């Protein structure tokens, strides 16, 4: 389905037993595998009037946006309970859904937690059903949030659905199958490519990944493999693309590829 | 409908509760109380719904709430089933309202046409005998207040940068003072033992406070009475319409306190339809036209549907006229064979016998009323009701509730005798301190109630007694509630309550003339007319240096003085090019083009069409500080990949409401200009969506009728050119748009405006009104008329926040504080209207489409479950029967489906002519064959799965697994009777393991 997490209430085995009316989400089980997950789709049920979203788990690196589906419960008001303060939120609107953004700066690390409530502006029944609880204030409304909180333009988000190389700016991306925007060191057809893991764009030139040295072509972006001439010097890589220090054979003959701080430095 | 099937369908571990027993007893009373009378049955169903609501509110985690919600949905079907029972025609009457003045000759011709076509229908015209001079009194008050305010503002008239809203505020203050004096004089003549009349009090006030003549006003009262009494007039005071003192007070405060004749006419409509059952039509309505007599004429694609309908009416009433001044300017367009075809096809028939339809059968229920439609919303034009109609009582109860709320929150400000500003501040402080979460939009709408009809952008009757009250009462009737204030209505329920189109036929020249509202452009042109009438020497502000000034592009001034001083920025995407075009040789458009180039110094080009030979494209290079004089209006290679184009024409427009010219061009001339410009674009850009702007003075955006406006016909011609010539741009990827002023931020941070004098003026309320009133009009994809785009809601919120900060500022005059408060109320009402009217589109991507696909699959699953349940009810098959889906062998007409018992396995056959259980069986066979080839082999009951690492082979198996798993696992509605879960489980087991269920026929192995 596109590597999307579907949070769902547990189906009750006993029919006569009382049905639970709460949903909880936390970023804790996404630790380590958040670099593969596209989005999170919380899907409430008929018996759901309370949603807790624990947004304080700060040890992750990538935070997927949360899309809250529109419920059709018999309850008068359904409750969203975020454990965060009333400030550091900017609201928006992309068509007919409500966008909430948590942007906070800490430890010289940027955290952008985005929450979207899908299909909530279509009619006043869905508009007046939601009531959002924070850490410092509680029992709000979407009209209160629109009147009080600061608004930002979310229409600048150019990264829509694509399928191949997009040169949408001076930068360039990949946009793989199911439009996931891959962000690491990946191979696509037969050659290794590198996309910078904090801005998602393709980077060229010299690169270092966990100490090892790779080289990526300026014209294309693929990892160089054979004995290649770079700026009048000579370098040798293996099939994996990493340079090797030692004695290896080129077309002109064997050569010596020394480490740094040597007789020639 | 389940008298005894509700039990053993909703089981809980706890025993039966008192509210559940009340629900069961009330349901049994409903089922055992069956009669042809519908009102008692409706009240019984409403009591049942209220009992279910209070039980589900009391007990939250009960296991019966799912079955009770399904019962609630069955109740919402049953109310439509109850209303569609008494198919009886309405009693034959027509009602028309004209209060306070002479009946116009055009409306007289319309009602005589209605009487001539419908001879068997007894028409009526309602009027007030004591109210005949209120229109003249209101006109005199408006003219006196205009003179009083304009004598005070005469020293500021001479400023060309004058703002109109302060003059309108002063005129509204004087109007409120005169109305307070008149109502004090009217309430001063109640304590006398003798009784006066309303027209006598109005005449006395007119001859005391004006130079009015008693004999002239007596003559005007007398001649107006005989015209109405000859033209089927019946008095509203002679009949027993006015019964309740609350409704008398409502009519008195909406006639004498406020000169609001349409609001008085609304309660007149409801009281007339409550007393005498009849069919109401407005005085600007025409009878319907048969579609068969005009279907031989093909409609052109360059003419909208409303334009085609009104030129059809103009073609009918052009030759056989029946109207003294029926304008046919839109009919007089160039179509010679269409005009000749219309002439022969209306001269080949008889006179008023087949051209216009008849009202010979209007079959409605006692509870039902029908109402006209206008752009997806109801409108109080055509009504059909019997005598004593229940939903008509609901509408008048909603009007009573809204007026009671308004009077309760207004009467402190009425009794507090102050001036207009303090009175409306007391009113606003009383309203906003009682604003809950359910009527915030309602209070924001009815907040500028005292200035309705006098100040621009003041619409309160729509929420008080008009289409908002009608839609609220429709919701209240359908969903079985009491006194809903403001909630939405489904389009399906609205078209189920829809008036017939061939009986309504709304489109009328008088209807189009009345469709315009008192907006910003109307207020500006009325102010200009007032100044031009009061002062003999009018001021010509359009002359300037406008002509004979072929100013070249100052490259040094553009590069060194404007782009480094660009203090503004945008937060939108940059995959577009800005084709900035200058159409006039003046410093105003030169500075406007320079400022737009400051807005976009990267992608924009400059084309000056004030001269012809020295016309090219100016833009920055790949490096900064370099401007190219490239000819042929071309673009660099960096701009050859953008998917959007944003053309912009900057010029002037003459002072005319709905101006037909821009920059001394016309619609067709500018369409040919854009076509000739597009002949050079086609070799560079193959875009996905286009966008046309229009900047310049006296260029506004209108929201009621987008046709007959300047962007409408231009939009139609340009969309024809786009869908003919430019590839990969769809019909719905079109956008027209008009803007009046120019926005610039200086080094301080303030927003600056450019006027005709060439200097920069901080007209903050004008620039905020322009930014909040700019719209975009596009062509909708359902093959309909032109629609308006949704505005930038965060942009409106930013404008409202800036208004809030400027109102919290200290050095701001109270008049501008009042104007900005009104603008904030208008912006909040606009956002509430976008929420309320369902004008916000859903988003479309890969993530959002799958959610809607599962929603549609669940709805289809519920429909199949309900139809299977009623089939099992009809054919008297018990719970032990399992339907087969692989055997949908059919006859020529009916569909035959077989059943398998779970105890002895016989194969009976039943016949039912339904398209469902054939395509659904095909779907559940295809989604089982999708996973059938995902299994390589079966070894001793263990299935060896085959995994596919291709992405497109993983979506199909996952979708099939979801589709099978949902309808094999989910407990559907009324699933204790029919077991569709095991009915598809047996089919899945048979197809996965053995030979299929269509082949297995032996009873023992079937069991």
């Amino acid at each position: 389905n596109g590597r999307n997490v579907v949070v769902e209430p547990i189906y009750n085995p006993d029919t006569g037993e009382d049905i639970s009316t709460s949903l909880d989400f936390s970023y804790e089980p996404l630790y380590g595998i958040d670099r593969y997950i596209n989005k999170v789709l919380i899907a409430p049920d008929l018996y759901t009037s309370l949603i807790n979203i624990n947004t304080n788990y700060y040890s992750n690196e990538y935070y997927p946006e949360i899309i809250v589906l529109n419920p059709n419960t018999f309850h008068k008001k359904v409750n969203i309970n975020l454990d965060s303060s009333s400030f550091e939120y900017k609201w928006s609107t992309e068509g007919s859904d409500f966008i909430l953004v948590r942007y906070l700066e800490e430890s010289n690390k940027k955290i952008l937690q985005k929450i979207r409530i899908k299909g909530i502006l279509s009619n006043t029944q869905s508009f007046n059903k939601m009531s959002i609880d924070f850490k410092d204030i509680k029992k709000l409304s979407l009209g209160y949030i629109m009147s009080n909180f600061k608004s930002f333009n979310s229409e600048n988000e150019l990264d829509r659905d694509h399928l191949g190389f997009k040169i949408i700016d001076n930068k360039t991306y990949y946009y793989d199958e199911d439009s996931k925007l891959v962000k690491g060191l990946i191979n696509i057809n037969n050659s290794l490519f590198y996309f910078d893991p904090i801005e998602f764009n393709l980077v060229t030139g010299w690169q270092t990944i966990n100490g090892k040295k790779y080289y990526f072509d300026i014209n294309t972006g693929a990892a160089l493999i054979s004995y290649k001439i770079i700026n009048g010097k000579h370098f040798y890589f293996n099939n994996d693309g990493v340079m090797q220090l030692g004695v290896f054979k080129g077309p002109d003959g064997f050569e010596y590829f020394a480490p740094a701080n040597t007789q020639n430095n | 409908i389940s008298k005894e099937e509700l039990i053993k369908l909703a089981y809980s571990i706890r025993p039966r509760e008192n509210e559940y027993k009340t629900i069961l007893t009330n349901l049994d009373e409903y089922n055992k109380l069956t009669t042809n009378n519908n009102e008692n049955k409706y009240l019984q169903l409403k009591k049942l719904n209220e009992s279910i609501d209070v039980f589900m509110n009391k007990y939250k985690t009960s296991s019966r709430n799912r079955a009770l919600s399904n019962l609630k949905k069955d109740i919402l079907k049953e109310v439509i089933l109850i209303k569609n029972s008494n198919t009886s025609p309405v009693e034959k009457n027509l009602h028309f309202v004209w209060i306070g003045g002479e009946v116009s000759d055009i409306a007289l011709e319309y009602i005589k046409q209605w009487a001539d076509i419908n001879a068997e229908y007894n028409i009526k015209l309602w009027y007030d005998s004591e109210a005949f001079l209120v229109n003249t009194l209101k006109k005199a008050i408006v003219e006196s207040s205009t003179t009083e305010a304009l004598q005070l503002l005469e020293e500021e008239i001479q400023n060309p940068q004058f703002d109109n809203m302060k003059f309108y505020k002063k005129r509204m203050e004087f109007i409120y003072d005169r109305q307070k004096r008149f109502i004090n004089y009217y309430k001063s003549q109640i304590n006398k033992p003798t009784v006066p009349t309303i027209d006598d009090i109005i005449k006395s006030h007119l001859v005391s406070e004006y130079n009015r003549d008693e004999t002239v006003l007596e003559s005007y009262r007398t001649n107006s009475l005989r015209k109405i009494n000859s033209n089927h007039g019946i008095d509203i005071r002679a009949n027993s319409l006015f019964t309740e003192q609350e409704l008398l007070n409502i009519y008195s405060q909406e006639l004498l306190n406020r000169g609001n004749l349409a609001a008085a006419s609304d309660i007149v409509r409801l009281l007339a339809l409550k007393n005498f059952g009849g069919v109401y039509l407005a005085v600007a309505m025409l009878p319907g036209i048969h579609s068969d007599l005009f279907k031989t004429i093909s409609r052109p694609s360059s003419i909208g549907l409303d334009r085609w309908e009104m030129i059809k009416l103009e073609a009918i009433m052009k030759y056989k006229k029946y109207i003294n001044n029926y304008t046919s300017e839109n009919f007089d367009k160039l179509d010679q064979q269409l005009k000749d075809n219309f002439k022969l096809i209306i001269e080949s028939k008889s006179e008023k016998s087949e051209i216009f339809s008849k009202l010979e059968n209007l079959n409605v229920s006692d509870l039902e009323i029908k109402i006209a439609f206008a752009l997806g919303s109801v409108i109080n034009q055509a009504l059909i009701s019997k005598q004593g109609s229940y939903l008509t009582n609901l509408v008048i109860e909603q009007v009573k509730n809204r007026y009671q709320f308004l009077n309760q929150h207004l009467n402190p400000a009425i009794e507090s005798d102050n001036n207009f500003t303090d009175t409306t501040k007391i009113f606003h402080d009383s309203l906003f301190n009682s604003a809950t979460a359910e009527n915030s939009m309602f209070l924001t709408k009815i907040a500028p109630y005292l200035q309705v009809g006098f100040m621009p952008e003041a619409r309160s009757t729509i929420s008080l007694s008009g289409p908002g009250a009608y839609a609220s009462a429709y919701y209240d009737f359908i969903n079985l509630q009491e006194n809903t204030i403001e909630k939405t209505l489904k389009a399906s329920d609205l078209i189920e309550f829809k008036f017939p189109e061939n009986n309504l036929s709304q489109l009328t020249e008088q209807e189009i003339n009345s469709l315009w509202s008192f907006d910003q452009a109307s207020a500006k042109y009325q102010f200009e007319k007032y100044v031009r009438d009061y002062t003999g020497g009018s001021l010509s502000e359009d002359n300037g240096v406008d002509f004979n000034k072929n100013t070249a592009l100052d490259k040094n001034y553009l590069l060194n003085n404007k782009i480094p001083s660009n203090n503004v920025e945008e937060a939108g995407s940059k995959n577009y090019v800005h084709y900035i075009i200058q159409l006039q040789g003046d410093d105003i458009s030169y500075e406007a083009t320079c400022n737009l180039f400051s807005k976009n110094p990267k992608n924009s080009i400059i084309i000056q069409r004030n001269m012809n030979e020295s016309a090219k494209s100016y833009f920055l290079s790949d490096d900064g500080e370099s401007i190219l004089e490239l000819n042929k209006y071309r673009i660099p290679e960096r701009l050859k990949n953008k998917e959007k184009v944003k053309v912009t024409f900057i010029g002037h427009g003459k002072d005319e409401f709905n101006t037909s010219e821009f920059a001394r061009l016309s619609v067709d001339s500018l369409s040919n200009e854009i076509s000739s410009f597009l002949d050079t674009i086609k070799l560079d850009i193959s875009p996905k969506n286009v966008e046309v702007n229009l900047l310049g003075a006296n260029m506004f955006s209108y929201d009621f009728n987008v046709e007959e406006t300047y962007p409408g016909k231009l939009l139609l011609s340009i969309m024809d050119k786009i869908t003919s010539t430019l590839p990969d741009v769809n019909k719905n990827s079109i956008t027209i748009g008009a803007n009046q002023y120019e926005v610039r931020i200086n080094s301080e941070g303030r927003k600056e405006l450019l006027a005709h004098s060439g200097k920069w003026i901080n007209k903050e309320e004008a620039i905020m009104s322009d930014l909040s009133s700019k719209e975009y009009i596009f062509f909708d994809s359902i093959d309909n008329k032109l629609k308006a785009k949704s505005k930038n809601i965060p942009g409106l919120a930013s404008i409202s926040e800036d208004i809030k900060t400027l109102l919290l500022d200290a050095s701001v005059s109270p008049d501008t504080k009042f104007i900005l408060n009104n603008l904030k109320l208008n912006i909040e009402s606009s956002i509430g209207d976008y929420i309320y009217y369902e004008k916000l589109e859903p988003v479309k991507n890969i993530i959002h489409n799958s959610i809607d696909d599962l929603i549609d699959e669940f709805n289809l699953l519920e429909n199949v479950s309900d139809e299977l349940y009623e089939l099992k009810k009809l054919n008297n098959l018990d719970e032990k029967y399992l339907i087969s889906f692989e055997d949908i062998s059919k006859n020529n007409s009916t569909y035959s489906v077989r059943f398998i018992n779970k105890s002895n396995g016989e194969s009976v056959y039943v016949e039912t002519e339904k398209e469902i259980f054939s395509k659904y069986s095909e779907h559940i066979t295809k989604e089982i064959s999708t996973i059938k080839n995902s299994i390589i082999t079966d070894v001793n009951g263990n299935l060896l799965d085959n995994i596919q690492l291709d992405h497109t082979s993983q979506v199909n198996t996952l979708n099939a697994a979801f589709f099978i798993q949902s309808l094999i696992d989910y407990s559907s509605n009324k699933d204790v009777l029919n077991d569709l879960s095991t009915s598809v489980k047996v089919q899945l087991y048979a197809q996965l393991f053995s030979t299929g269920l269509n082949t297995i026929y032996d009873s023992i192995q079937l069991v």
